[PDB]
């Protein structure tokens, strides 16, 4: 089975270059040409250039000319990526997938994030106000993602949503709602239980009655 | 430098029913291939040369077309085939895709389960005050929120999060948060957050006041 | 004239826009099929060659094109186009301004060569040429005159059998320098009819445009055929001088 | 003349056998050059990619030169069947220029081209004798002041008339031959010795079609592009008189 | 590290084709072409043809255009020669060996015997006549390849010559020589032993002086 | 089609001897490639695109040439590099190979140790006469062995078998064997092997007579 396992999410500060490595398995890299592909939020799947892995032939989508280097290490069947001069613009997935004419396997992706932020914890706070109970946690002012949310430490699973995070003024805010019924609460604790492993920062709120 | 155009960007299907999205070619193309996603994980080879199927890609789906007009099509909507569908091209360096077609799923109406939330005392120790809603498990997606600080309409301070279409129950969840200043939230008494959706002419308006 | 010169322009202008339109309108359509082969041509090795990129394969067919353009040939993988017939032959279509072409100059040594070769070159064979015709005109009109004769004494008028003859002349021209040579190459190329006419005429013209050329065949062990031809050329360019010139001045009368 | 023709006609002969031996001379020892090239190519292309054998490449070879036949151009406009390039096109035949650097693949294009090229060299060759004139009188007005200078120095006005025609044919010449060559140095990227064979083998109407301007508008100067058929006709109309003069100096000798 | 392992020796009957098979690993079979190179001892060795393992494209050599086909299975990783109507001018070792313009790898080559001939065990004759005396043994008339000869069970194994065999109609013929100080012979026995192991034969003769 | 052509099929060279093989080429090729070959093995790839070693292959080894005289050098002769070489192009289709030179070690020149053996009374019995003479232990390789009954030379029914120079002594071996019927055998009675050898001016000969 081919397959394309790319290294983890890189957070670098405006200015920076970034080097991302795409490890093939399965077949051998020489054979097929490798391109790397950006996927952001608001705009098109984009092709960012394509490396022969055997003969090191490189073009680039005129786009990228300048920001990107594809590189392969023959001996280790990886190719890299290297990103110059990041602005927040190059904040996205990028994605090595091979092939010449359709691309017919993708590594799992890594997100770029370029940011002047520092690792902050998140302040988490209790959001307390029918049959069914809706409480929540908001966990705000933190970096870089993710943070986990779990409710009653996973015992409240179903009832439970997290939503993604936003950039409140250059950091991450996110909450998390949870739905019991009104006998449960507050005749019984529930308390929103969160991690930011960026800060090693592991912090339980109950959630008390106005 | 071929554009393709994926319209619509975003389209639902109920279970069973045949599917058609199509992408138009700036200029003439030999092949269209297509990629499925699904969020959280990594595009994957749909259709190949423009009615070749991929390693495990189930019959139900089929693609067509020649020229500048390419066609991927579901016989029958399944649950699982609600993801995100790209046509890509190489008939002219360089490759270029869709913008793409997010196919969800149709279900019953439903209202949004509306909770509005007070700034909590220990963040307001800390000299801030979010005020959160949460529109919670409503269908179609289409919903309008308006936050109103004693009953004047406010929409600066505002940061709204959508989930994706549920996995299990096919709804979608927003999250409204009004955030302020301890002392423009302590001028102010009444906090009310209003949902207009599909499911009524007239909002669902939660709120409180800080007394 | 001036006026008339600039109605002659405008005229020679219109002539090559409604050329322009019927070539196009005839030939772009096949052009389009020849770039939509080489297309399909590259998807398919693409699709065969996973170890080629786009690019890649762009280069190679940029690189064969060139070596093509400068006349290698795709059957072989070998390793004479200036053997001393051919070497004549290539001097005879400069100096006759036909220019076939079909064979280039590689060397600068060459081109400089063949600046200097061609400015005394053509001029001095115009001179032969004037010579050539004068000694055909008088030769042919001489020979004319007996069977031209033979319809005098039938008692028709003398007014009549100049024209009679001026028609006669083009015919027997025409037998020995136009459809006798397309009935010749028509056997000895292996042409169409409408081929070796297209090459006659495209020859006589001095046009060479050089897709066609007799002789040039590498299969052929026919060299002492070549400038036997060239003889035809000598000839031939002479008639198709006096035809163009006489067409010329038709043009000239319908002015 | 009996003498004359057959003398000339020799001597015509000697000039072709002499300027064979020249050419073989200096083309023979590079004829395979471009085989050379094609191979360097092939086996420096199955060298890079493994996955190609030698006859694959084989076919590949063949098929792109049969689309390079059908006028397929390698893409890395671009028609020279699109009507800028056909003008130009039907403006090699009444020329009888005829490059063939872009040759008729249909029996139609061939057809119409005969009866096009037998209608239309006459026709251009009436203009030409016109705009020779025309042009003529023209600079003869423009000598006769310059002869005027001469007269005033007090030259043999018949040294005048041949010193006036020799600068006749040496301004035109800078005008017509130099210009192009210096405009096509830079324009083509040829080199000098390149562009000036380009322009005398056009000149001559001789038209290898192994340097051609193209008359097809690209960008930055697409105007340019087809109006070097201007300097074409001019130019001719110049050449015209340069092939009359050294023949007639060849007569006279 | 690249493998071509090539499948075990192979007798067949005059008349009657042969398939033989040769086993990459370490490398993409399908990025590399296989070729088949037939050695033969009183000629250089010959290229048979061509596959692209990938395309399944297959060039022959002219004299070898009727006799051999090419294939591959590109699941199992394998290149298969199939030669037929063998005749006794096909009796040689073939290698598959990959490149596409020099032959980089090599599998260890499979020996090819056409031969009327039915598994026979030798004859093993013995020979009978200075410090130093020579002994032999004639093994003669056997089918197939190979026999063992050993002397004493192999404790005599210095001073010994087995020459090539060499097929004389359809069946070998080999010698050994063993030389042994003339003080040992005839002092002390000197055998012989000849294994077939094809015919499971093992026959032991000792050399005895003439009267 | 293409042919390679390798003079001397067969040379020598002591240890720190430079030697130089050549291959010529019927028509030019662009580059050539060489292999190494020993008893029992298949060939390896020793240089390539004309000067190019391979992996394992020691630096003493260059390549040279262009057109159609490509040769392999070795500077200093090792032990280890008594081998077949080969030269083989791709210039044209198909590819092919030169005939190969056999590279031997060379050595103080070895008398050949000769013996004869009469028919064993075994081998009679079946009606087979078969008379061995063993040439052991001699060098140069170039030897030439008659056979004589009663006096008359005779080379139908002979067999010859060689040995490859020996790892250990550089000495070669080889066995003739004069096969008659047990009736030709018994007409005559004079046999002899007769040897001609570089070492002696006057032929090396064993004989026995029938009785
Ligand atoms: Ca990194
Ligand atoms: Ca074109
Ligand atoms: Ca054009
Ligand atoms: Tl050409
Ligand atoms: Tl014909
Ligand atoms: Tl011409
Ligand atoms: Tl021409
Ligand atoms: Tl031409
Ligand atoms: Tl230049
Ligand atoms: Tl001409
Ligand atoms: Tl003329």
């Amino acid at each position: 089975e081919v397959q394309l396992q790319q290294s983890g999410p890189e957070l670098v500060k405006p200015g920076a270059s970034m080097k991302t490595s795409c490890k093939v398995s399965g077949y051998s890299f020489t054979g097929y040409i490798m391109n790397w592909v950006k996927q952001r939020h608001g705009k098109n799947l984009e092709w960012i250039g394509l490396i022969n892995p055997n003969t090191g032939y490189t073009t680039y989508n005129q786009k990228f000319k300048g920001k990107a280097t594809l590189t392969v290490d023959k001996s280790s069947s990886t190719a890299y990526m290297e990103l110059l001069s990041l602005t927040s613009e190059d904040s996205a997935i990028y994605y090595c997938t091979r092939g010449n004419y359709v691309f017919d396997y993708w590594g799992q992706g890594t997100t770029l994030t370029v940011s002047s932020a520092k690792t902050t914890p998140p302040s988490v706070y209790p959001l307390a106000p029918n049959s069914m109970v809706t409480l929540g946690c908001l966990v705000k002012g933190y970096f870089p993602e993710p943070v986990t949310v779990t409710w009653n430490s996973g015992s409240l699973s179903s009832g439970v949503h997290t939503f993604p995070a936003v950039l409140q003024s250059d950091l991450y805010t996110l909450s998390s709602s949870v739905t019991v019924p009104s006998s449960s609460w507050p005749s019984e604790t529930v308390t929103c239980n969160v991690a930011h492993p960026a800060s090693s920062t592991k912090v339980d709120k109950k959630i008390v009655p106005r | 430098q071929i554009v393709l155009t994926q319209s619509p960007a975003i389209m639902s299907a109920s279970p069973g029913e045949k599917v058609t999205m199509t992408c138009s070619a700036s200029s003439s193309v030999s092949y269209m291939h297509w990629y499925q996603q699904k969020s959280g994980t990594s595009p994957k080879r749909w259709i190949y040369d423009t009615s070749k199927l991929a390693s495990g890609v189930p019959a139900r789906f089929s693609g067509s077309g020649s020229g500048t007009s390419y066609s991927l099509t579901i016989s029958s909507m399944e649950a699982e085939d609600a993801a995100t569908y790209y046509c890509q091209q190489w008939s002219n360096s360089p490759p270029t895709f869709g913008a793409g077609a997010k196919l969800e799923l149709k279900r019953a109406d439903a209202a949004p389960t509306v909770s509005i939330f007070p700034p909590s005392s220990e963040q307001l120790t800390s000299g801030g005050a979010s005020v959160v809603c949460f529109l919670n498990n409503f269908y179609p997606k289409d919903i309008n929120v308006k936050w109103k600080i004693d009953g004047s309409e406010r929409q600066n301070g505002v940061l709204n999060s959508w989930t994706d279409q549920d996995s299990k129950d096919s709804t979608y969840s927003m999250s409204s948060t009004l955030t302020l200043t301890k002392d423009e939230y302590e001028r102010h008494n009444s906090y009310t957050c209003e949902a207009t959706h599909k499911t009524s002419t007239s909002p669902i308006v939660k709120s409180f006041n800080r007394n | 004239r001036s006026t008339t010169l600039l109605a002659l322009l405008a005229l020679v202008l219109l002539y090559l826009v409604s050329g322009a339109l019927v070539f196009r309108a005839l030939e772009q359509p096949h052009e389009q099929q020849a770039q939509r082969e080489l297309g399909e041509v590259r998807e398919k090795f693409l699709r065969a060659h996973p170890c080629v990129s786009d690019q890649e394969l762009g280069l190679l067919i940029k690189e064969v094109a060139d070596a093509l353009g400068g006349g290698a040939d795709p059957e072989t993988q070998s390793t004479s186009a200036w053997d001393l017939g051919s070497a004549f032959f290539f001097s005879g279509t400069i100096i006759t301004t036909i220019g076939y072409g079909n064979v280039a100059l590689r060397t600068d040594a060459g081109r400089l060569f063949c600046i200097f070769y061609a400015l005394v070159g053509i001029p001095l064979f115009g001179i032969l040429l004037a010579g050539v015709g004068d000694r055909l005109g008088s030769s042919l009109r001489h020979g004319i005159g007996h069977i031209e004769a033979i319809f005098l004494k039938w008692h028709v008028p003398p007014e009549l059998v100049r024209v009679l003859s001026e028609m006669l002349f083009l015919l027997i021209g025409c037998l020995l320098f136009v459809l006798t040579p397309t009935f010749v190459f028509c056997y000895m190329e292996d042409w169409s009819k409408l081929e070796a006419i297209y090459f006659v005429i495209v020859t006589l013209t001095t046009v060479g445009f050089g897709d066609y050329v007799a002789g040039a065949d590498p299969r052929q062990d026919s060299p002492a055929y070549q400038p036997l031809v060239w003889f035809w050329i000598l000839l031939g360019l002479a008639y198709f001088a006096s035809v163009l010139t006489t067409i010329g001045n038709w043009l000239r009368v319908v002015s």
